């Protein structure tokens, strides 16, 4: 996260760290959506241009964390994966369209002050909140510039689709949305390397619950002027999510 | 359905330091 | 690596 700030304790109790078992390291972000299911970017698990193809056994899920590097005894919980599901139309060759994956945990995780699932949007929540200028929040342990001690937070405004499309030569799809400040707006911030798979969340003003509207997917560089962060549109892929869970 | 209600914030009626930036953009 | 060691159990 570039140009964010340190999270408060318990501010993002759905934040999940995808952890590599050997060499022990951060792979990606992710989010908790129930006591047994974790949501992330498909590119976190499968990205052939970089010879990435992780299997269940290569990885661990670390839930309830704050510190990037420390073992947070009596607070985090470390879970093994039972199974990985990648969208069958995930487009790694072109533009990362449908950049989404689910992870089923071996055992349900215990909820706590620091561990709690986020909501997934229904159609009406999506329509209400996914509007240009409306701000969301993205969190991660990724790079601070194109390594944090603790989880970082940044609030960013949703950008108009033509502004998103005109910022890149990549083909943008209805399964993506972009966010970030324009150079003229003065403020800045973005996701970066290692923040992949983490959540873009919004707080509904109607029922006061947090919803995960996006997944950290791609950006040309990090926090570059005139470029934006691109996020997987979670509601657009909700049919696939539910079918998998069901 | 207790999703999206954080124990240390919504559950206790406490606000985090920048959630109101988001509310103020929902215009 | 820069990562404090996790319990062996995991
Ligand atoms: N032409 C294409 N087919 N791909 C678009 C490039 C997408 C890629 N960008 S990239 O790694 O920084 C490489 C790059 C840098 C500057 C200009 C062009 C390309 C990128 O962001 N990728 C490619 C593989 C994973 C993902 C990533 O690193 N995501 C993390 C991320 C996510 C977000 Cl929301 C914002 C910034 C960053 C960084
Ligand atoms: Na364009
Ligand atoms: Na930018």
């Amino acid at each position: 996260i570039v140009e964010g700030s340190d999270a408060e304790i318990g501010m993002s109790p759905w934040q999940v760290m995808l952890f590599r078992k050997s060499p022990q390291e951060l792979l990606c972000g992710a989010s908790l959506i129930s006591d047994r299911w974790v949501l992330t970017a498909a590119h976190c698990l499968l990205y052939p241009p970089w010879d990435k193809n992780f299997t269940e056994n290569d990885l661990l899920v670390r839930i309830g964390k704050h510190s990037r590097t420390r073992y947070e005894r009596n607070i985090e919980k470390i879970s093994m994966l039972e199974k990985i599901y990648i969208h069958p139309r995930y487009n790694w060759r072109e533009n990362l369209d449908r950049d989404i994956a689910l992870m089923k945990l071996k055992k349900p995780v215990a909820f706590s002050d620091y561990i709690h699932p986020v909501c997934l949007p229904d159609r009406e929540t999506a329509a209400s909140l996914l509007q240009a200028g409306y701000k969301g929040r993205v969190t991660g342990w990724g790079n601070l510039k194109e390594q944090p001690s603790v989880l970082q937070v940044v609030n960013l405004p949703i950008v108009e689709r033509p502004v998103c499309k005109d910022s890149t030569r990549i083909r943008i799809t209805d399964n993506m949305f972009c966010a970030g400040y324009k150079p003229d707006e003065g403020k800045r911030g973005d996701a970066c390397e290692g923040d992949s798979g983490g959540p873009f969340v919004m707080k509904s003003p109607f029922n006061n619950r947090w919803y995960q509207m996006g997944i950290v997917s791609w950006g040309e560089g990090c926090d570059r002027d005139g470029k934006y962060g691109f996020y997987t549109h979670v509601f657009r892929l909700k049919k696939w999510i539910q079918k998998v869970i069901d | 359905a207790d999703c999206g209600l954080r124990p240390l914030f919504e559950k206790k009626s406490l606000e985090d330091k920048t959630e109101r930036e988001l509310l103020e953009s929902y215009i | 690596g820069d990562f404090e060691e996790i319990p062996e159990e995991y």
